[PDB]
């Protein structure tokens, strides 16, 4: 979609399983893990990511990418 | 040794073998242990009316020899005379 | 890079004896008179190399080539994967106008693959222009006598049939000393090969052999008992197309590609340790010896992932131990900081630099291909120009 | 050159240097990944090294001044392995002994054809034997030097009339040790060994003809009777082998398959020169090397070694018919046709047509650039690894082999030996019960035919052990000497009542196992064991323990012991039966103990008979016997438990040892009465892991027939002689079911079999072991 509209901002919500509502089989991370690089190679995406959020200190660590270190991976901060 | 001292000595064995096989129990685990882990067999050729000893054998052989018979990378071929009879018989169809 | 990273690596050399053969033309001369003159003073190697080794009228009518079954053995391939290394080095020192010694003084430090190290370090002592041919013997002769002393201490032997049909339906090649494990972690293929080597004797026990990525690993040993834990792995088979995507995560069972990389000997295992005397044998029978007050820029260690400026005794010593005895730990060696990694190995597009970029993706690192002219639509990496371009083009920074 | 042409020729020791077949796998090309090893340690070397050690004593034959020939013109012809069976291939450590001894020289118009037959030793022992054929082409009168010797195919003799065992000794070259030997019906195998020598192209000076003439015994195992003894001058034929032409057969070893099945068509290269070939074999011949000399004998060139040509394609095969081991082959011949030039192209074909001795028949063929052949030849090239395990008793069916009984000669010779045996003996057939299961059999007490089969009947004795007392009493209770009649029971038919199965399923598996040994389909390593049944099936069709007349009589006999030892009711159904356990679905953590814990606690509490009889596979086939009416609660409590899962393995670990003594004996003596309900005709039914078994009534291999086996033991003296067990076919081959481990005549062995089954027989044996000594 966004290699089809390059200027035009369009908002990835990547939630994962682990939240309500309907419901997802994936884990949060590991497709976060490996598409983060597919993704950041459109600036018109917005990566927002949800799905067991409660707090500051719960999703800060996605905020300034420091998740991805302890699974071995260079720090991926998220867009909110 | 001697041949023939041989010769009688076996024939004592092998009657008492058969002897007290009538009532003591049949020890088939350690037997398709030893002819399937030693001797490494490759084919398996059940001679018999219908494939019991067949379907004795894959299960012993997917359950107890499974990382074995991988780590040697073998064909261990299961064959009955029953229903694999050209597959013993050497005559398959083009 | 190393050896193993495409299939028909001599296929890198018509180029350069095509492209820039007013360039590479004396290089080449050089180095196969020098190897050649080498098979002759050495005691028995006549006899290893079954089809000759002149390479020169190999260039010109490629019918001269004998096939991958010869040409891919490591006693033929190791110097010519080190003189292509070392060839489109020179070209672009060259093309750069720059000495040897000017270009080596540019880098921060230089490293290489399982076999490209010894083409490093060799480089780390050049200076000029004529004193560049004693450095390309020092490296030339290291690989050859890499390549010898090692396909009699474990030659190839035909594989049983049986097994290379019934490994292609499987979605394989033909079985190689090495074997190649993607979307795996270090610590599963060990508790693999722990179950193989459960059953097999020493001698023909694997091991792994290059922790390429953090999810991509190499294990070496026989192809027999290689293709055994390929089998093995088969119970842990998943086909990759089976739509895992209406089962819970957990519950999911791990599905990775995997094939044989087309290599003739297994690298960094045991089953070539009874080698590395003979070789270091060989090097001090020759005037092959590397001192760190020779080197200026720093090499990084394979296996460790320090510099080679510091180690006890002979350098040249660890080289070898870490082509035929240690593993490779690659994200261990690749604990630099810089910002461009420009790789002269073989493989082009499919060689070490494009792994390299898979791992260091997020670390803002930026690859190019030294190899070859080239275009990636994306442009995650670079090529030939990029090395050469004086608009602000060239200089392209991956966030 | 006064070299003589009769006597043989010592060549010279050879130790292999581990150094000297690395050298020749290259230098043939013989890229077969299965000969190179390391260094300081001995080396394996391939079947055609044998040449290399062969060779300075191979020609030494064509030399002799007495076989004039033109060495330039002479031409290799073929050449052939033949690893004799039972020897191991050659390895490197080994002193290799060889010698030659030329065989014939026989001169055609064309020239003149040797052939030296050379037969390589190691530490005295034969390795293996190598054949092979030069020839002097040209022209030779010389013919007061010429002699050939051959061996004949071995001819059978299938004597039936009475007049063809007078023409036989009317014969002066037909003697035997006794001439009164008893020949009828009986079957003469002639393997003869012929020598002959010529005075013209034709008319032969001097023949002789000798070879043991043998016997089918009753096992059908061949024993020497007398010797063929025939010599003639100015012969114009060999008449000992007419008279076995036309009268007799032909026992060909040699079996093609149905239809050839191809396995390769593959492509070599010639060298570039000969020179590396000639260095490794020894053979400098000129004729590959020079050019100053295949130009001198009209060649097309200096062409390559034929003797390299071979062992290209040899290797060729190991890889692809052998799957790459070389034990494999243990037989290599080939002929050349043309000759080839260095440095060309070979389309080899491999094909599967024969079999031989259970081993692989393949030919193969190589054709040139143009598609001409060079190469003809086959290999003697081994099967994998087999086990043949033999069935046992509630597989039983319809027509079971009578559709093979239909088809294979080598078949119905066993259903009729076997049939005419009890049709006389017992005047009763198989053939017709299993053709038409019958619901009852009554036999008929006729005239002298009747009285003679009704007294065999009353002449089976069944003993029983009291007190050492190996007490004499009648098999047959309701026989007597006048009674004329007697009937079988059973409701699904006597395919069901043990009496009958034995002989039937032992029927047919030996029946359809020697009509695989007709096919030529059976290792001499191969293994073989028998479930609870199959042993003398296997025995008999191995080792040929037995005659099938007496293997018949043995297992029918086994089958009236197991019979009368249970009571049977009206019709002859019993209160017993055996039931299939399967501790996989009761319980996934259901160990082997598991069984002894749940089961021994109903035989100790109900006091019946129930007992786990066969080990199949672990935790997934455990059979059970004995009382049917605990029987039926060992199989109500593994459906309880199973409901609740209460696993008495962790139970061991829960709690103490003593106290799950009183924990599972509420269980037990709780589900016992529970399950004791059950009316008299007892019906077993399949549960959660309880699997019933059909037919089968009597609970065999339990302790409860412990008192019939000092019957059986004395009864089997008689049947089994030690002259037809042949220890060679036992050794390891055989894997009994009283002791699971490969049969092996020593102490331990005889120590392993006794302290299980506290058997007097071994004790005597190990006291007086020193018979080992002589």
């Amino acid at each position: 979609i966004a290699k089809a509209h390059p200027n035009f901002p369009i908002a990835l919500q990547w939630t994962g399983g682990r939240g309500g509502g309907h419901h997802s089989f994936e884990d949060a991370h590991t497709p976060m893990l490996q598409m983060y690089s597919k993704i950041r190679r459109h600036p018109n995406i917005m990566l927002i990511f949800g799905s067991g959020f409660g707090s500051a200190d719960d999703t800060y660590p996605y905020l300034t990418g420091e998740w991805s270190t302890k699974f071995d991976y260079p720090p991926m901060p998220f867009d909110g | 040794m001697k041949p023939e001292v041989e010769q009688e000595l076996a024939h004592i064995l092998l009657t008492e073998l058969l002897a007290y096989q009538f009532a003591s129990p049949v020890r088939w685990i350690e037997t398709q242990d030893v002819f399937l882990k030693d001797f490494n067999t490759e084919r398996v050729v059940e001679i018999g009316p219908s494939p019991t000893l067949a379907g004795m054998a894959q299960r012993t052989l997917k359950n107890k020899y499974e990382s074995y018979d991988a780590a040697l990378s073998l064909h261990r071929e299961i064959l009955c005379y029953s229903k694999d009879a050209k597959e013993i018989y050497y005559t398959p169809d083009p | 890079g190393g050896q193993g990273n495409t299939d028909d690596y001599f296929e890198e050399l018509r180029d350069l004896y095509q492209t820039y053969h007013v360039l590479v033309g004396d290089l080449i001369k050089f180095s196969a008179e020098t190897l050649s003159e080498l098979i002759r003073t050495t005691l028995d190697a006549e006899k290893v190399f079954t089809q000759g080794l002149n390479i020169l009228e190999w260039l010109e009518n490629p019918s001269n080539t004998p096939d991958k079954d010869y040409l891919l053995s490591i006693p033929i391939s190791c110097p010519l994967i080190g003189v292509i290394q070392l060839a489109h080095y020179v070209v672009t020192a060259k093309l750069l106008g720059f000495t040897p010694g000017e270009l080596r003084s540019y880098l921060k430090g230089a490293t290489g693959h399982s076999q490209g190290l010894v083409t490093a370090v060799a480089i780390a002592e050049t200076d000029s222009w004529e004193s560049f041919f004693v450095s390309v013997r020092k490296a030339i002769t290291v690989l050859f006598f890499i390549g010898v002393r090692c396909y009699e201490a474990y030659p190839n032997t035909s594989l049983p049939p049986s097994i290379l049909e019934d490994s292609l339906e499987n979605n394989e090649g033909v079985p190689s000393p090495m074997l190649s494990i993607s979307n795996l972690t270090q610590e599963q293929v060990q508790d693999y090969v722990n179950k193989t080597n459960s059953h097999l004797p020493a001698g023909k026990q694997v091991e792994i052999s290059l922790v390429n990525g953090a999810k991509n690993l190499v294990v070496s040993g026989p192809p027999q008992s290689l293709y055994g834990l390929n089998l093995t792995l088969r119970k842990a088979k998943a086909p990759s197309g089976l739509d895992q995507s209406r089962i819970p995560f957990s519950e999911r069972k791990l599905k990775f590609s995997n094939r044989f990389l087309p290599v003739a000997s297994p690298f960094h295992s045991h089953l070539l340790v009874p080698a590395s005397d003979l070789i270091n044998k060989d090097l001090v029978k020759n005037n092959v010896s590397f001192n760190a007050k020779d080197i200026q820029i720093p090499v990084y260690d394979t296996f460790d992932g320090s510099d080679l400026r510091v180690l006890s005794g002979s350098i040249s010593e660890r080289i070898v131990d870490c082509i035929i005895r240690l593993p490779v730990k690659w994200e261990t060696t690749t604990q630099f900081k810089a910002t461009h990694i420009l790789d002269f190995g073989p493989g082009g597009a499919s060689g070490l630099g494009v792994l390299t970029h898979r791992n260091k993706d997020g670390t803002g690192v930026r690859v190019i291909v030294a190899g070859t002219l080239d275009i990636n639509p994306d442009d995650d990496y670079g090529f030939k120009q990029e090395i050469f371009d004086v608009t602000s083009n060239g200089l392209k920074k991956n966030p | 050159l006064d070299f003589d042409p009769r006597d043989v020729i010592k060549g010279k020791d050879f130790e292999i240097t581990a150094k000297e077949v690395y050298d020749f796998t290259h230098a043939v090309g013989n890229n077969c990944e299965d000969f190179v090893s390391r260094p300081d340690r001995t080396m394996l070397a391939p079947m055609d090294f044998a040449i290399v050690v062969g060779w300075r004593a191979i020609i030494k034959a064509i030399f002799p001044n007495t076989v004039d020939g033109d060495l330039l013109k002479l031409v290799h012809l073929s050449n052939g392995y033949k690893m004799i069976p039972g020897a191991k291939p050659l390895q490197v450590g080994d002193v290799v002994s060889t010698t030659a001894v030329i065989e014939s020289v026989v001169n055609q118009p064309t020239g003149k054809i040797v052939d030296v037959v050379g037969t390589l030793s190691r530490n005295g022992k034969p390795v293996m034997e190598v054949t092979s054929s030069f020839f002097y082409r040209g022209n030779y009168t010389d013919f007061e030097n010429t002699f050939q010797k051959t061996v004949e195919p071995v001819y059978q003799m299938h004597i039936k009339t009475s007049k063809d065992i007078a023409v036989l000794r009317s014969k002066e070259w037909f003697q035997l040790d006794d001439e009164d030997f008893d020949l009828l019906n009986k079957t003469l195998t002639f393997e003869t060994e012929t020598e002959v020598t010529f005075k013209n192209a034709n008319i032969f000076s001097s023949v002789k003809c000798f070879g043991p003439i043998k016997v089918e015994l009753p096992t059908k195992e061949t024993v020497e009777i007398g010797i063929v003894d025939y010599e003639a001058g100015a012969s114009h034929g060999n008449p000992v082998v007419d008279f076995l032409k036309r009268n007799g057969s032909t026992l060909e070893q040699k079996v093609n398959l149905e239809n050839p099945i191809p396995i390769a068509v593959l492509d070599s290269y010639t060298p570039s020169t000969n020179e590396p070939y000639a260095r490794v074999s020894g053979d400098l011949n000129p004729i590959h090397v020079s050019r100053h000399f295949a130009s001198y004998a009209n060649l097309p060139g200096t062409i390559t070694h034929g003797m390299f040509s071979s062992a290209s394609v040899r290797a060729l095969i190991e890889n692809w018919a052998a799957d790459s081991v070389s034990s494999r082959v243990r037989g290599y011949t080939c002929q050349f046709v043309d000759m080839v030039l260095p440095n060309t192209a070979l389309k080899t074909s491999i094909q599967h047509v024969g079999m031989i001795n259970g081993r692989k028949l393949i030919k193969f063929e190589t054709r040139n650039e143009d598609d001409v052949v060079v190469l003809t030849g086959e290999a003697e090239i081994e099967q994998p690894v087999t086990t043949f395990v033999f069935t046992g008793q509630g597989s039983q069916e319809q027509g079971m082999g009578m559709d093979l009984y239909k088809t294979s000669k080598a078949a119905q010779d066993v259903w009729n030996r076997a049939d005419n045996h009890f049709k006389d003996t017992y005047g009763f057939s198989i053939l017709d019960i299993v053709i038409n299961n019958p619901v009852n059999l009554t036999i008929h007490f006729g005239g002298e035919k009747g009285k003679r089969i009704r007294e065999n009947y009353s002449a089976m004795i069944f003993e029983t052990i009291v007190d050492g007392k190996l007490k004499t009493e009648k098999i047959f209770k309701e026989i007597n000497e006048h009674s004329t009649s007697y009937t079988f029971r059973s409701e699904k038919g006597l395919l069901s009542a043990t009496q009958f199965t034995q002989p039937a399923l032992t029927l047919m598996e030996k029946a359809a196992f020697e009509d695989l040994k007709s096919k030529g389909l059976i290792p001499a390593d191969a293994t073989f064991a028998g479930h609870s049944l199959g042993e003398y099936a296997a025995l008999a069709s191995l080792a040929d323990v037995m005659s099938i007349e007496s293997l018949v009589e043995v297992v029918f006999y086994r089958g009236m012991t197991m019979q009368v030892a249970v009571p049977r009711d009206e019709l002859g159904r019993s209160n017993y039966g055996m039931i299939a356990i399967n501790p996989g679905r009761v319980a996934a953590s259901f160990s082997q103990e598991a069984l002894q814990y749940v089961v021994e606690r109903v035989g100790k509490r109900t006091g019946w008979l129930v007992e786990i009889v066969n080990y199949n596979v672990e935790n997934q086939q455990y059979v059970a016997a004995g009382d049917l009416r605990a029987l039926d609660t060992v199989t109500n409590v593994l459906n309880f438990i199973k409901l609740q899962k209460i696993d008495i393995i962790e139970l061991q670990k829960s709690l103490s040892l003593e106290e799950v003594e009183g924990h599972l004996f509420e269980i037990i003596d709780e589900a016992s009465k529970k399950s004791a309900v059950k009316p008299r005709p007892l019906k077993l039914e399949r549960g959660f892991a309880c699997i019933p078994l059909v037919g089968i009534s009597v609970p065999f291999h339990s302790t409860y027939l412990m008192n019939g086996v000092k019957p059986f033991k004395s009864f089997l003296k008689k049947n089994i002689i030690k002259e037809n067990v042949k220890v060679a076919r036992l050794a390891g081959k055989y894997i009994p079911n009283l002791t699971a481990k490969p049969f092996q005549v020593t102490k331990e062995y005889f120590q392993d079999v006794y302290d299980l089954t506290g058997s007097e027989p071994i004790k005597e044996i190990i006291d007086n072991w020193e018979k080992y000594e002589q």
